[PDB]
């Protein structure tokens, strides 16, 4: 276009992009700022960094970039490079692992009235404090503080375009759901510049994690392994396999604890819900191991080496009927040698019978102890799992 | 912007940003430096790198950028791009990633008396040699060293910033910008200007400004998620002394499996500590101690099983049975065929009874051995745990930022 | 003044050099000679399928605008210039997978009085190398570096290989140059063939810049001692212990536990080996095939151990030991594989008879138990002699497929030329 | 050539590369966009990002760059640096890494009539929403949206680039001679569609790639070991209770399955809109092995019931000794002077003791036979459940096929 | 300064940075090159790449940048952007994943005599071949070959500033200690340029690893498991736990081998001695397992099925104890039926005692074999432990 070529040559013959685009230096540049969240790329909990793809729409009037369309064949809007004009220097205060300002300098749309629209893209890696208290059912409020760096409120005034970020082009995430989003303008006095206030717009997004992945891949195996903890008390002591069950469960929960520990920040501000559950089932399994060792010791207590205490007999055999499908428990010297041998055999079987019967008393004590402990541990499993998860679950189902 | 444009045109005529603001040669340009920590992003212990978000305030005065506000409609400040003015090439010397300069080259704020105020933001990744001797109950002394990459002492004077009569010898922390790290608490934050008196006065980087961060780890995560699990799973090893010394007792299964668990914990701990070799971590020494305790538990379980399952026909030892019983108290014509067969039956039962008695004696010997070694290993485990944890507990941060310096390097108020 | 300064002022100011114009007539093509010197084969990442190589790319052409008479400029016979001051053919690696088309360091060009421009920039190129996994860790790979111009077509430039001279006879350099003074050997990969070709595709149109290219191929063979010592030997030795369960007794010996532990070890080996190779579907790795075969064999042996334990722990009160099974598994197979005296004494005689009958019943019970145990042992020995040959044969077959794999004798099948320096083709 | 230099000087006299070539106000610049896939580098499911290497094919007209070849020694085409001419601001809108522009700055071919052809290379990383339900037997529909970043539809209008075959070709071009197929993905369909906006976005050209995964790696490395471990879990019920190895077999099979799940977690997508069918199979197998552990504990409990303490309920005797064994083919083998005075007393005591031991053994054998019948019933039940569940899951996976039509 | 402005205007009026800065084109530029190692960032062994922070001090003289200080207010030194002047094109030949040449163009100190000093920083990622033979007690020599790329020795002569690289500002590494460092100048003839020699300076650094981390994290657990191997032969066969111990120790040694695989490059130039040790203990445990299977099979041979061989009774019953010490081991139908039944009982128990005696003989053979194997395997474990490690350890302690 020859008209637009002449216009662009005329507008930038004596243009200065250093100075603010005002007729008088005493007035401020009014800027309208609007964030458009295109995609929520990542929420790194370990490093506490939120990666978002955004478009930072900025609108402002330039005094020296006006023209009459009648003088230029009716041209009313043009597209010009942004690097050649004055721009607001909008900086993300809470940047963590990225660029502080815009680095992609896309074209600006310039109207004949001096109005400039500049909508650059950006990949903001902002800092979000990650609260782990309800992980993997946690809610995270992550903010983005955008403000002019070197221009105070007296020389450049930024205004929000809308009360909320623009989510009309937001690609839905497979891990997070944005519950609420809101942009607030703040006037802040900094110690570096105590005279004038500096303006900022903080855009915050409340995000609810979708917990299906962590439920399937972490929680369900842990529930399966914790359910097998109490079943050690239904195993007989004569099988010689109680320790196998308990120890394998303990090792599996140890591996899963490593997996969960690799998934959360090392901050000390809160203990995660899943970590609390893991420690609970670990103490549960170790208690099961201790009382299983006690049960095995009681079962194998040799009656010759151990006398039955009368209090144990009262507590376990006499007391505790509950369901009692149990029972509760001439004249040759050769002839003389035969008499002595037969008597010795009979007395030996007498002694063996009494020793065996005392052994079964010990085994019966162990059996009833196992039957009480099975019910106790099975109930404790459900009670602990509910007491951990159900509070957050009913909170989410009730909100 | 008529007055701003007029002033920028007047000031930038003949201005060379590559030449120092020395009105007369041999003059030294005073550069005031202040640091404002906005967020301690991380301390990567494996890479030994401290990532910090900072605002680095640099102040100096350019005699070429003076103007009278009355000649310019009362304009008393000008925002100029930092590339068009001269700057002192202040860089972080101890950077780890090769990034020497600031991130964003924002505008400088020039004042009518020529004094330029630059305050860019930066994400600096400095080198912090991590001391691991008391991990996770440790504190680290990281440093950010700033110096001019170009100019020497005879060309610029790099000083700390001064408030109204007071020198700001500390990292500034604005409450309106600071965010607390969830893992690290800043205990001391001094600042110093170091000029090696005997160094050459012609080389550039010999006057430095060092900002130190003494940071204490918050160890709640590591105690809850790593240490207490390890302690309890090691206590499980102690329980094998109560299991019976027969088939189905399952001593070795328990002991070797808890050994595998402790090795897994050692693998987990090794991931979170650097590969340096100035010292062994506290938690690593504790893990090795627990491993050795479990190995000795396995050794004694094997010995106890061997003693308990010793056959009477194999061998006997009169001294061995004596010593355990000493310690047990502190611990607490068809008739001819008929009679021949009857005698054989009785003698067979006698032999069976004697064999059973010998087996019972061996069983008691094994039980006594297990009981005596239980208390010794419990004492070893408890003493080692208590000693290591007290050593952890007594690793406090020093009271003062610098040993030998009575000063606290904290702001007045 | 410097004759270099005078010459630059002559070539670039007096004659007004324009780097945007080709050094040729409009309907004439510039001849670009290309060679490649491999300084270091940095890596071949199989999972990412990427070859990282350190290469000096030698480009040569003639620029008649940059010629001078050496006599008029103090007998100056060479000049170093920035590469951005002259027209360049702009040769790029088309096979890059990271997006870095251009050389790394844009060094100076050397220009001579005849007008010959000589450029030798270094580069670290990351090219796409599809990987064959069929014989890992005894595999060989065929990577290629394809160089072409995206700014110019065959009408505008003509790619060709560098020509060298021996005793006055000119030949083309049809191989990757290996300078002994600038080459470092890779500890894992040895170069078997290193040819170089000029490819012209008649299918694509003449106006396409992709019609012509110069391709430098690296056929490389892995040195498998690392994987043989550290991976294959442990896994094979662990796998072959599954035969040992057949010698374990059926009462004390934990046959099933040992066998499933071997299975767990094989699973760990397989899963950790799958991370060292890509997830392609062209073929299964040799080691992967071996581990799958071993896992199937271990599963069969565990099932056999379950059946043997089932047979061993049989009793008269549960199963009847049929005479056919008895004869088959205890005689046939083991051979090939290798008046007071009435009334007052009635209590005594009755008790004696009952005791005797109880002892006889117990003895018969015990003999039946022993017969079941020997049947189980015979089954164990038969399963040993059936399973161990199968495992040995399969292992030997798989690793002989592995060992006998070698690269082709020639770089290109169907082409007799060896692409070696000794066989330089003078023309 | 000097003629080329003079022509270039003539064309770029008073030429602004930042001004759109609109001869009249209100004129549109028609841009034809085509794509050529050189390599499908990867589809990373964890990042949900498709990495590709492509050659764009952008065609338009610049009326300011036309000339008469007869007046310029027959020069009818020029290859000009792409920064010296106006370019459409065409960008990959749906990029994932923040990179919008092309990979290399190359020449634009300008014809004497002003026709501009630009074929830049580009290494792109676009966003792809991974449908995780049938992974690894899944097909993905990954899109590449190309649009002008700045110019609106009234300024620059897009259209699909026709191949030399013409006919308004709507497809990604692949040169079968040089294209190397990805080892993990097969391109089923590859259309191209001009999406025009409703009545606020602008016109875009979307290139779709329907790509089907080749699941041989996951079949060999994951599915078959899981089938083997499940088959092993079946045979715990054929193991005697007297061997004392049921717990070890079942629990360590569960541990192996857990190991497989954890070491498969590095490959599966990490979204939460669905569950992969392979993860469903692993969870089913883990639950089945857990139930096998539970019922092995039950069988071991039944086998070791002390006869003197536990009296068998009569209903247990009828169901598990009389009724079920006929149905399960587990027939029980059984169809069902002073010295002399003292010696007589002793012998009577021996006979009574052996009688009592015989009765105890009978009750113990009855309990063990009940445990055995229960074990066989559970063996058959687990065979049925395993086979039915595996068949249902495998038929659900195998019958998931890529579409026959790109755009239903 | 005004005089400095005048000077810098005077120096760069007709200055050409393309031309070599000498009075005559026939003479060479003399460049003094010095390397200052600031920090050894990383010594990546798997990728065989050493990352270092360095300062590359280059000094030369420019003929056309001289001035008289009296004519410019006594200015004797200035600072100039390095991009405006001719520089040597130093390139790191052995670049692996970094920049061949300097990319960060700091300023140059220029004297009135034309002397230029330029000290750019660099992050050099060079190729070090990693000799893995003595890992983790290994010593690595890494070179840095720096030379002018396009200038041969006849036009530009590079000279080392000193024999040794400058380690005055070196931050000490926690994993490596530099024992020796030296720079060597080389005149190399390349195939590309046969007629002229190209100069390079190769700065090599010998480094000794500090092995405490690998000692604590790898060697000590592995040694503990190797010691755990030997106790299987002291464990009785009646406990039913030999195989569990053996295979568990084996599994642990596998996981240690496949992490040490991850810690070492996959080159075939040499096999690490730590890998040799792990293969040694793997074969040791596997021989232990095979021999334990033999012992277990021997412990349950019975006279009903196996007859005692004469050689076994010759060796393990009488010859082995010589080196060891143990125990070296009115008739009526009913009436006559009762007598014959008593005869049957007597014969049955006598036969059972004989069978038990033979079984006990087999158990005693297993017991003496277990003792011999305990001694042999413990001694072999100690010998293999010392033999692998004693060489490098005594070599380093004598060093």
């Amino acid at each position: 276009s020859e008209h637009e070529t002449r216009l662009v040559a005329k507008l930038f013959e004596d243009y200065n992009s250093v100075v603010r685009p005002v007729e008088d230096h005493r007035q401020a540049v009014e800027v309208t700022v609007g964030l458009q969240l295109i995609q929520l790329i990542n929420v790194d909990e370990v490093n506490q960094i939120v990666t978002t793809n955004v478009r930072l729409k900025q609108q402002w009037v330039d005094y020296n970039l006006k023209w009459n369309p009648d003088d230029y064949g009716g041209v009313k809007k043009i597209h010009i490079p942004s690097e050649k004009i004055w721009r607001p220097d909008l900086v993300l205060y809470n940047n963590a692992d990225g660029d502080f300002a815009i680095v992609k300098f896309t074209k600006v749309l310039l109207d004949y009235t001096g109005h400039i629209t500049w909508t650059p893209p950006a990949i903001f890696k902002s800092y979000c404090e990650i609260i782990v208290t309800h992980f993997p059912f946690d809610e995270q409020n992550c903010s983005m503080k955008l403000g002019t760096w070197t221009y105070d409120g007296s020389v450049v005034v930024i205004n929000p375009e809308s009360d909320q970020p623009d989510l009309s082009n937001f690609m839905e995430s497979g891990e997070w759901v944005i519950k609420e989003s809101r942009g607030w303008k703040h006037w802040v006095f900094y110690a570096c510049c105590p005279s004038t206030p500096y303006l900022d717009i903080t855009y915050h997004f409340v995000m609810q994690r979708l917990p299906l992945y962590f439920i399937v891949n972490v929680i369900i195996p842990c529930l399966l392994f914790s359910f097998l903890t109490g079943l050690v008390f239904y195993l007989p002591t004569d099988s010689g396999e109680k320790m196998t069950l308990s120890i394998s469960v303990l090792l599996s929960l140890t591996v899963f604890l490593l997996v969960i520990v690799e998934l959360i920040p090392s901050t000390s501000s809160a203990v995660p819900l899943i970590g609390k559950y893991m420690l609970f089932t670990m103490v549960f399994v170790i208690a099961s191991i201790i009382i299983t060792v006690i049960v095995i010791n009681t079962h194998h207590r040799s009656p010759s080496t151990h006398v039955m205490p009368e209090w144990v007999r009262k507590v376990f055999i006499d007391t505790i009927p509950n369901i009692m499908f149990f029972s509760t428990m001439i004249k040759h010297p050769e002839v003389k040698s035969a008499i002595e041998g037969i008597k010795y055999i009979a007395e030996t079987m007498k002694s063996d019978q009494e020793s065996n019967n005392a052994a079964e008393e010990w085994k019966y004590v162990a059996m009833v102890m196992d039957h009480i402990l099975l019910a106790v541990f099975m109930l404790v499993c459900i009670i602990g799992t509910l007491a951990v998860f159900a509070g957050r679950l009913i909170e989410l189902n009730q909100q | 912007r008529n007055q701003e444009e007029r002033l920028l045109g007047d000031l930038m005529q003949g201005y060379n940003p590559h030449l120092r603001p020395a009105e007369h040669d041999s003059d030294v340009v005073n550069v005031s430096l202040k640091l404002t920590l906005t967020n301690l992003i991380s301390l990567n212990e494996r890479e030994e790198a401290l990532t910090t978000n900072v605002w680095i305030e640099m102040q100096w005065c350019d005699y070429r950028l003076r103007w009278d506000p009355r000649d310019y409609g009362g304009l008393w400040v000008l925002r100029v791009p930092s590339t068009m003015v001269w700057r002192p090439d202040i860089v972080l010397e101890n950077n780890v990633d090769g990034v020497f300069e600031v991130a964003l080259y924002c505008n400088v704020l020039v004042s009518p008396d020529g004094c330029v105020y630059w305050l860019p933001p930066a994400i600096f990744r400095s080198s912090c040699p991590v001391s691991v001797t008391f991990f996770p109950f440790d504190w680290q002394n990281c440093s950010l060293i700033f110096q001019s990459q170009t100019y020497s002492t005879n060309e610029i004077n790099l000083q700390l910033s001064q408030e109204d009569g007071q020198t700001i010898e500390w990292i500034f922390i604005d409450p309106e910008a600071f965010t607390e790290n969830g893992e690290w608490a800043i205990r001391h934050r001094p600042a110093k200007m170091l000029l090696d008196e005997a160094a050459p006065a012609e080389e550039a980087g010999h006057q430095k400004v060092v900002f130190y961060l003494l940071i204490q780890r918050k160890p709640l995560f590591y105690v809850i998620n790593i240490i207490a699990p390890c302690v309890l799973i090691s206590s499980v090893a102690i329980l094998i002394y109560f299991l019976p010394a027969k088939a189905g007792g399952q001593k070795c299964t328990v002991a070797i499996n808890v050994l595998l668990a402790q090795t897994v914990f050692l693998f987990l701990v090794a991931k979170k500590v650097p590969e340096t070799s100035q010292a062994v971590p506290l938690i690593s020494k504790y893990l090795t101690f627990l491993l050795v305790v479990t190995i000795l538990i396995v050794v004694n379980a094997v010995v106890v099983l061997n003693v308990s399952l010793r056959s009477p026909h194999t061998h006997s030892m009169a001294r061995g049975v004596r010593k355990v019983f000493l310690r047990l108290l502190p611990q607490l014509p068809a008739i001819q065929a008929c009679v021949e067969a009857c005698n054989l039956i009785a003698r067979a039962r006698h032999q069976q009874t004697h064999f059973d008695s010998g087996n019972k004696e061996w069983f008691l010997v094994g039980r006594v051995l297990d009981r005596v070694c239980f208390l010794a290993m419990l004492s070893l485990f408890v003493c080692g745990t208590a000693g290591i944890f007290l050593m952890a507990h007594y690793n406090r941060v020093p009271a003062l930022p610098f040993p030998g310096d009575p000063r606290s390097y904290l702001p007045s108020s | 003044l410097n004759e270099e300064e005078r010459l630059i002022r002559h070539l670039f100011e007096e004659k007004a050099y324009n780097k945007e114009l080709r050094p040729a007539a409009h309907k004439e093509s510039v001849e670009i000679s290309l060679a490649l010197t491999l300084s270091n084969l940095i890596s071949l990442k199989e999972v990412e399928e990427t070859l990282t190589t350190n290469v000096w790319i030698e480009q040569g052409w003639t620029d008649s605008r940059l010629q001078w008479d050496a006599e008029d400029f103090g007998n100056i016979s060479v000049l170093r210039l920035p590469a951005d001051m002259v027209w360049l053919p702009e040769i790029v690696l088309e096979n890059n997978n990271d997006g870095s088309f251009q050389i790394s360091y844009s060094c100076n060009v050397l220009i001579y009085p005849s007008g010959s421009v000589y450029w030798l920039p270094p580069a670290i190129f990351r090219s796409s190398c599809p990987i064959s996994v069929t014989y890992f860790p005894f595999d060989w790979q065929n990577c290629s570096l394809k160089f072409s111009s995206l700014k110019y077509t065959t009408k505008e430039i003509t790619l060709s290989l560098k020509q060298a001279e021996e005793d006055g006879r000119s030949y083309p350099v049809e191989w990757i140059i290996i300078d002994p003074e600038g080459f470092t050997e890779n500890g894992e990969w040895e170069i078997v063939h290193r040819p170089a070709r000029v490819n012209v595709d008649p299918s694509v149109p003449l106006d396409s810049p992709n019609r012509q290219d110069v391709t430098f191929y690296l056929i490389i063979r892995r040195k498998p001692l690392f994987y043989v010592i550290n991976i294959l030997v442990p896994c094979v030795l662990i796998s072959f212990m599954i035969n040992l369960v057949f010698y374990l007794p059926a009462d004390c010996g934990e046959k099933t536990s040992m066998a499933i532990s071997v299975l767990l070890a094989q699973s760990v080996f397989l899963l950790l080996i799958s991370k060292r190779l890509p997830a392609t579907s062209m073929a299964i790795p040799l080691i992967g095939k071996f581990l799958l075969f071993g896992m199937v064999l271990v599963t069969m042996v565990v099932v056999i151990c379950v059946i043997v334990l089932n047979i061993h722990f049989r009793t008269p009160s549960t199963h009847v030991l049929s005479e056919p099974v008895k004869k088959l598994f205890l005689e046939t197979l083991p051979e090939i594989l290798h008046q007071e005296l009435f009334s007052e004494l009635k209590p005594a005689v009755d008790g004696a008879n009952f005791i005797v009958n109880h002892m006889k019943d117990q003895n018969n019970y015990n003999e039946e138990k022993d017969c079941w145990n020997r049947v189980a042992r015979t089954v164990d020995r038969l399963c040993l002699f059936v399973v161990t040959p199968i495992m040995v044969v399969g292992t030997a077959w798989i690793f002989l497929q592995g060992a006998y794999n070698q690269p082709p004798p020639q770089p290109f099948p169907g082409d007799p030329f060896s692409y070696l320096e000794k066989d330089k083709r003078f023309i | 050539s000097e003629a080329e230099g003079r022509l270039r000087e003539k064309l770029f006299s008073g030429y602004d590369s930042t001004v759109r070539p609109a001869r009249e106000v209100g004129d549109r610049v028609w841009v034809s966009i085509g794509l050529t896939l050189a390599q499908l580098i990867s589809l990373n499911e964890k990042d949900e990002e498709m990495s590709t290497k492509v050659y764009l094919d952008l065609e338009w007209t610049d009326y300011r760059l036309s000339w008469d070849p007869e007046e310029h020694e027959g020069i009818d085409s020029l290859r000009i640096s792409a920064e010296s001419v106006w370019l459409p601001d065409v960008v990959l809108l749906n990029n994932n890494d923040g990179n919008f522009d092309v990979a290399l700055d190359i020449n634009v071919v300008v014809s004497s009539d002003g026709s501009m052809r630009w074929q830049p290379p580009g290494i792109y990383r676009s966003s792809c929403s991974i449908q995780v339900t049938y992974f690894p037997f899944d097909w993905q529909n990954c899109t590449m949206v190309f649009s002008s970043y700045s110019y609106d539809s009234s300024e620059v209008s897009l259209q699909t680039g026709l191949s030399p075959e013409g006919q308004e070709r709507q497809e990604v071009y692949i040169h079968e001679g040089t294209f190397i197929e990805n080892g993990q993905w097969e391109i089923i369909h590859k259309p191209s569609r001009l999406i025009q906006p409703s009545v606020g976005r602008r016109e875009e050209v979307t290139f779709y790639l329907i790509i089907r995964r080749k699941p041989l790696f996951y079949l060999v490395n994951v599915i078959a070991p899981c089938i083997l471990i499940t088959l092993l879990a079946i045979f715990v019920f054929y193991l005697p209770p007297d061997a004392g190895e049921k717990m070890g077999l079942s629990i360590f099979a569960l541990l192996t399955l857990t190991v497989f799940l954890l070491l498969l977690a590095d490959k599966v997508p990490e979204t939460s809109l669905s569950v992969p069918i392979i993860i469903k199979y692993l969870m089913f197998t883990m639950v089945l092995v857990t139930f096998s552990v539970i019922l092995s504990v039950v069988v071991l409990n039944l086998h070791h019931r002390s006869p003197h303490t536990h009296q068998m309920p009569l209903w247990v005797r009828q169901i598990f000794i009389h009724k079920l064994p006929l149905y399960l083919g587990l027939k029980r083998p059984k169809p069902e002077p002073p010295e002399l005075r003292e010696v007589v007393s002793s012998i009577s005591y021996i006979a009574r003791q052996l009688q009592e031991q015989e009765d105890h053994d009978v009750l113990k054998e009855d309990w063990q036979f009940v445990a055995m019948v229960v074990d066989r019933l559970f063996l058959w039940t687990f065979i049925i459940f395993t086979s039915v569940g595996t068949l249902v899951i495998f038929l659900d996976a195998t019958y998931h096929l890529p579409p026959a039509d790109p755009f239903p």
